[PDB]
């Protein structure tokens, strides 16, 4: 069957910390609503 | 100038970088503690005459 992955499969891309910032990363992710 | 940091690093996280791609927080390899990083004080010098 099939089902909707709304906003699942999001992980921390790198070994670096960040705080109170918006970061953009190009990496293997699970597309939303797949 | 180092300083004790209340920052949380994940076990795999060793370096916390800045907007300019500069490390502004480190984890000491020997003791697993988080240290705050800050470049030493600087500024212009103006001579009033």
């Amino acid at each position: 069957a099939y089902t909707n992955s709304f906003t699942r499969g999001v992980y921390y891309p790198d070994k670096v910390f960040r705080s109170s910032v918006l970061h953009s990363t190009q990496d293997l992710f699970l597309p939303f609503f797949s | 100038v180092l300083t004790e940091s209340n920052k949380k690093f994940l076990p795999f996280q060793q370096f916390g970088r800045d907007i300019a791609d500069t490390t502004d927080a480190v984890r000491d390899p020997q003791t697993l503690e988080i240290l705050d990083i800050t470049p030493c004080s600087f500024g212009g010098v103006s001579v009033i005459t």
